[PDB]
């Protein structure tokens, strides 16, 4: 019999939500009493860190993301030749024995652009403007390794750090202003909330909590208005829902309180359909389709077709503005904005048919599936060529593959066909040649995958029981027990008690494979 | 015609096959074979899969001296009719809980809806019933018993006679029996208008009282003047079938009070620019929309110009609308709601000018 | 500047880009960057062919909308498509699933609306009179509405 | 006519809202282009003022709380003879080069400790064990001020400071832990949330943070339960309960994330259910409705409940830690009453309403003034007595200025005296309500010296305007629109009488 499948496909659900999405990039595993503590402050680290860059190399950072990544910051902190005169001041009041809040937060902002502009430039631009030897000559590491060999992100790591000291020297807490939100709507762009997801955590907080202070509501301006208030009232609209955006790409068991008052599209005191839609609410909209999809996830619900049929119909209808947009390719920003919305409406294509093939089984899902596979894998080939490569490093490539290498995998261990086995090929052939700046995360998603394969081999050496009730077979029990193990890893029952408190052949190929393969590598 | 490979057949190809398909079961009729095919139970299976959103016309009916639902076709006549065991026994089938089910008045006798509210109150439930469709006896006998009727989200009122004395709040009457009781108006969700003239003529049109409103619908009315109506907190949708000549809003007139401006010098104001982007997809070929020139206008002027037109046009998301063949007064909307798919015109040919105010960046 | 189909048995079919822009997949498929083949799977040939005639037939014609749902309803049998879609059931179903799959709403309705008439006019008493996939159906129950038909 | 007084009874709900509560507590005048950013962190002045304490001197702080300070720590730490322990080992540990971050979690909660132990002290005792040279040694203020003057105040914020600081060195935003909400819920005893106010908010919203990572929503011990996770979850349960009264005493419009989804070990369930009544009466300050009758029917009758429960609760005098809960008790179930006939005084002009506010105000004057004398000084020193005097005396001087009774002014005589005789350990709090007291008196001289006037339609006073422009200053002082837009860039006889009272008797003297 081959009517294991349903159930199976059904699981999946599960162990997408809990694997591919928790365990990956939003669990981190913390022990009090050996992470050494905050004694040195950041202070030497990050003095070096700052002293370290000088003004032409600023600049020409600024002018890089000044031709280039305008469609990332231009909703957030708005037109950026405004903010050369910011520069200046930084470099004029640098020599200054006294700073004032807003000059630090002023500082702070243009750090998180300079974090930006580190993170989306490419090897050899970059070693074009920087150099290699200093670092090596602070850092102690070994003195072989290139920007391409895996030292650009630690500069960028360590830029988003100086970043939030300076967040720090600020007294952020006590002083509640706009420079913190824009500066983590920058910082929300690199791998940042994928490094320390706690971090994260705790600035998205801080960042819900300073924009609820400012008790606005509607961003539509009114008749009695100052002019100022009403360019205000824009701009505070435009970070707010890039902050939403921000806010539900870090969603999950750690992150309890939310800022999604954003009503969806045609199911909520926001209703997103009254702003005039610029690039940030496009953006959100977008992710508001993604966020009713993989809500279904954990729950043992399953979503109504009537819910899947209008997220198609507003699928063609936002894939049609994308072709609509209508802006000048000589300036090239808007062909980086196209390409972020084409690559997340195709996602959003994908995961719509991932539920129609799951839930449902509906005419032809698989080959649809594979379909929009193959227009990622077109989408993302289309940018190996050159001047283009820093398109794959938005952070939204990793996620989306790490969506399809797995399932298509998964799908691979239980129904053996042809086109899957070669689209399988093509996803192997695609994520050794993706960006080297995931790092340690990207060659997390080659084990995950690696293991999977492994996976089909145990499937076909051992034969299916059968107990007429229920199946048995030991890819069962491991599968089973993965969820198990990072849903006992994120019980911080155990954190509770350390703070305030006092302290067969089946099992035995269970055994060998779990010890083995252990699903505990991917936890970050 | 094979009913046996049209079965294994996948879902949603099978769906649209049943949505051209929606009343016309057969073409007079030999009902007693009628129920049992398997298409039937089968549209009956996807229908109640969706949400209802195919036919959904199922009544309570006292037929041979017993209570039963039963489908009417588009000239109200029976199709099917169930045993609610059957139905239940079969909806099972399908899901391996129904709570919308329809209540007309006009399609039953008051002798029999009588006996029909009592024994379906007195036998189990009482509930699992949705929508209640009104348009003297057994209105009131419908009205006493509404305060126990625990799921309901519609209520359907048809011509002139009926509606003024029920839903508009001008009346404030001595009268608790005959009107609402204010718990059966906490869970009203939706409204349709049906059968009528005019809507605010003897008064005003608002429904200031009735809150929760996400949509409403107004069928067949002749003349309405939406400059009258006022609109409750937390309103969504609107939803108009065909009409003859009716006003719309004084956004215009508005516009023109605050630029100081003439008629006509603002219909050399009206551009035409970006009319070959995107609204080549909206397929009108009528209605031209225009919008205001970017050179001719200040950008904070823009701004109250759009907080002018977002003035009773408050809570709004979508507007639809079939052939309404006229419109008075300059149609003139925001782009928040004509950028995406909210704002949808489908056949009128006889609208002409259209204007849209909103940034298109 | 052609746009080439692949159809599941290998065959290659070249037709204009305008044309293909028929297809709400088309539409998307070349849409990636400006700075050309299409696979269809698990389609026929020949079945890929009729809706490449069908494509070419209607290049200049209003069709009535995306999402008006009463339009549908109110039914315009065209003449040219319902001498086009008369070929025995299984070829209509193969274009019916090639519509679906290639995203053309229109000619998905017009099969539609021709399985609906057939499946409407169905002969009374006879095929209406035998339910053949008999399934939550005990033979009780059976027995009783056959002895409920005297 | 005589009609303006139920609408300015009801406009006292409006300003005892802004003014009482919002103005004079929780808000702060902030200038960003004029602040020093501190780049040092207080380091420089914490690493002196951790070093100033001395170690026999923390045991006999720790002592002292051990002895009378059972009724505050016990929500949050349960028993202290337990952190005895960790305060061994912090001293042991405190001469190493590295440390780890669980331990500087136990010394940000010991600091925490240390500060109640500072803010509760009598002066004799806290004399006898620190000195006072070094403060004005570093300070370089004057020699001759002493304990009184207000060193002592100064002390407890440096050590509320100190234990910040030691809380910035953890990483507490990167590394969330129940210690942190303990270590908050004792700096919440002080005053602490009155000196800070929005960085108290912020330290609020981050334990909010921390509770909420835990996922446990109902406190019950199972069957199949290890007995260490039903305990766990009982303390968790005490915490959560005090959690929510410290995040009803911080409310407002600088705060917008409540922790309140509670609606309405005997000790602490005691407590929260009389503040949920709090909170229950004092829902109806901002808002523009009136409560049913029933409702403070309801209320009134669980307020007697409370009251017998209250009077079921027993007294210990060789335990002062029992006097002090029962003062505590007795104080806050008088300060909910007093607050409901002051509702019923307002809002329905009921019959024996006014008598009975006299009569709790007397409880309330009479609980405050048996403890003037020796042993018991201290206990006027929680800030429940600071907000209930304040509204007392405000309500007072309100109702001195527009109706005239012999009893209502030996009343405001007496609340008078002893709005002087309060602790210097509220310090400039104290100051500005006595500025508020005299203000409002000489409102009244204005409301005497000057004739009410009336156009046919509203009444015209002056005094009037300026209490309405005393909310409307206020409500102006509490936006963050300005904030807003110097983030995003750089971009008649009666009047002169109004200007001359609004220029000499200020409104924003009473901020901060």
């Amino acid at each position: 019999s081959k009517e294991y499948l349903p159930d199976l496909l059904l699981f999946w659900q599960n162990y997408e939500y809990w694997i591919t999405n928790i365990g990956l990039y939003k669990t981190k595993q913390r022990d009090l009493t050996r992470t050494p503590a905050n004694l040195d402050t950041d202070t030497e680290e990050c003095m070096f860190w700052m002293n370290y860059l000088q003004k032409d190399q600023s600049f020409q950072l600024m002018n890089f993301a000044m031709e280039n990544l305008g469609a990332l910051y231009f909703g957030s902190i708005g037109d950026i030749s405004e903010l050369y005169l910011r520069v200046e001041q930084y470099w004029d009041r640098r020599a200054d024995k006294n700073h004032s809040v807003d000059g630090k937060y002023w500082d702070a902002l243009i750090w998180s652009v300079f974090t930006m502009c580190i993170y989306y430039m490419p090897v050899e631009k970059l070693a074009e403007i920087f150099s290699v030897y200093p670092l090596h000559e602070y850092l102690g590491s070994n003195k072989r390794l290139n920007w391409e060999d895996g030292m650009q992100l630690v500069m960028c790591q360590n830029f988003a750090r100086c970043s939030l000291f300076q967040l720090k020297q600020c007294d952020f807490m006590a002083h509640p202003d706009i420079r913190l939100v824009q500066a983590y709507l920058i910082l929300a762009t690199t791998t940042f909330p994928y490094d320390e997801p706690l971090l994260a955590n705790s600035l998205l907080t801080q960042c819900i909590h300073t924009f609820k202070n400012f008790h606005v509501d509607d961003f539509r301006p009114l008749l009695n208005d100052d002019p100022v208030e009403s360019i205000a009232k824009v701009t505070l609209g435009r970070i707010f829902y890039r902050l939403c955006g921000c806010d539900y790409l870090q969603s999950g068991p750690r992150k309890p309180i939310a800022l999604h008052t954003e009503v969806s599209s045609l199911l909520p005191n926001v209703d997103v359909y009254r702003e005039e839609n610029s690039t940030e609410v496009l953006y959100w909209k977008i992710i508001s389709l993604d966020r009713d999809l993989d809500q279904y996830l954990n729950k043992s619900s399953k979503p109504p077709l009537k819910t899947l049929d209008a997220i198609r119909r507003e699928l063609d209808i936002f894939q049609y503005k994308v072709d609509s947009l209508e802006e000048d390719f000589r300036s090239n920003n808007s062909r980086f904005q196209k390409f972020i919305a084409l690559f997340q409406i195709s996602t959003v294509s994908w995961k719509l048919f991932k539920m129609y093939l799951i839930y449902y089984d509906t005419a032809d899902s698989l080959l649809k599936v594979i379909h929009y596979s193959k227009v990622i894998i077109s989408l993302i080939v289309n940018n190996f060529h050159a001047k283009s490569e820093f398109f794959n490093r938005h952070p939204m490539v990793m996620q989306t593959i790490t969506r399809v290498v797995s399932f298509i995998s998964f799908y691979q261990i239980f129904v053996e066909s042809a086109a899957v086995k070669q689209l399988l090929v093509d996803l192997t052939e695609l994520t050794a040649n993706l960006p080297t700046i995931f790092g340690s995360k990207l060659d997390k998603l080659v084990y995950l995958t690696e293991r999977l394969s492994k996976l089909k081999l145990l499937w076909d050496k051992v034969q299916l029981l059968d107990s007429g009730d229920s199946f048995y077979h030991p890819v069962f029990k491991i599968l089973q027990n993965d969820i198990k193990i990072i849903e006992l890893k994120n019980d911080e029952m155990f954190s509770l008690i350390k703070g305030l408190g006092s302290l067969s052949d089946f099992r035995t190929i269970v055994e060998e494979f779990q010890s083995e393969y252990n699903i505990s590598d991917i936890l970050s | 015609f094979n009913p046996v490979r049209f079965l294994e057949l996948p879902i949603d190809i099978r769906k649209e096959v049943y949505f051209h398909l929606d009343g016309n079961f057969c073409g007079l009729e030999y009902a007693f074979w009628l129920r049992y095919d398997c298409l039937v139970l089968d549209c009956f299976k996807v229908n109640h899969l969706y949400d209802g959103t195919l036919i959904d016309a199922l009544e309570w009916t006292y037929l041979d001296n017993e209570l039963r639902l039963a489908y009417f076709n588009k000239a109200s006549m029976l199709e099917v009719w169930y045993t609610f065991k059957e139905y239940k026994k079969w909806v099972i089938d399908s899901v391996a809980n129904v709570s919308n089910i329809q209540f007309n008045i006009d399609n039953l006798t008051p002798q029999l809806v009588d006996k029909c509210l009592s024994i379906l109150e007195q036998k189990d439930l009482f509930a699992t019933i949705g929508e209640v469709q009104f348009g003297s006896i057994s209105v009131i006998r419908t009205i006493r018993s509404m305060e126990s009727m625990k799921s309901l989200r519609k209520i359907t009122v048809r011509g002139e006679k009926l509606y003024e004395l029920l839903i508009n709040f001008h009346g404030f009457r001595d009268n608790p029996g005959k009107t609402i009781s204010y718990i059966v108006k906490r869970r009203i969700n939706e409204i349709r208008l049906s059968r009528m003239n005019q809507i605010s003529r003897t008064g005003l049109a608002d429904f200031t009282r009735w809150d929760n409103l996400q949509k409403l619908v107004l069928s067949r009315v002749a003349y309405i003047d939406l400059n009258s109506i006022v609109f409750p907190k937390n309103f969504k949708s609107l939803t108009m079938k065909r009409v003859s000549k009716i006003k719309w809003w004084n956004i215009e007139e508005n516009i023109l009070k605050e630029l100081k401006v003439d008629k006509r010098t603002f219909k050399s104001l009206y551009i035409k620019e970006d009319d070959s982007k995107f609204t080549k997809f909206f397929n009108l070929r009528h209605t031209r929309i225009k919008e205001l020139d970017k050179s001719e206008i200040n950008q904070i002027t823009y701004l109250r110009c759009q907080a002018i037109v977002w003035l009773s046009f408050r809570t709004l998301n979508h507007i639809k609308l079939q052939n309404v063949s006229e419109v008075f007064n300059n149609i003139i909307v925001p782009r928040a709601l004509f950028d995406s798919k909210r704002v949808e015109i489908y056949r009128c040919e006889k609208i002409s000018q259209v204007l849209v105010i909103g940034s298109r960046s | 500047s052609n746009v080439v189909l692949v159809s599941g048995e290998g065959e290659r079919f070249t037709v204009d880009k305008k044309i293909a822009e028929r297809s709400l997949l088309l539409k998307n498929y070349l849409n990636d960057m400006h700075d050309i083949v299409m696979p269809v799977p698990n389609v026929r040939s020949s079945v890929l062919q009729k809706v490449i005639e069908w494509a070419e037939h209607h290049r200049d014609s209003n069709f009535p909308d995306e999402d008006d749902d009463d339009s549908r309803k109110s039914a315009p049998v065209d003449s040219w498509d319902r001498e086009f879609l008369k070929v025995d059931q299984e070829m209509l179903y193969e274009i019916i699933l090639a519509a679906n799959y290639l995203n053309i709403k229109p000619l998905l309705d017009a099969g539609c609306k021709v399985v609906a008439e057939m499946i409407r006019g169905r002969s009374p008493e006879e095929i209406r009179r035998t339910f053949n996939i008999v399934n939550d159906f005990t033979p009780e129950e059976e027995a009783a509405i056959r002895r409920e038909n005297e």
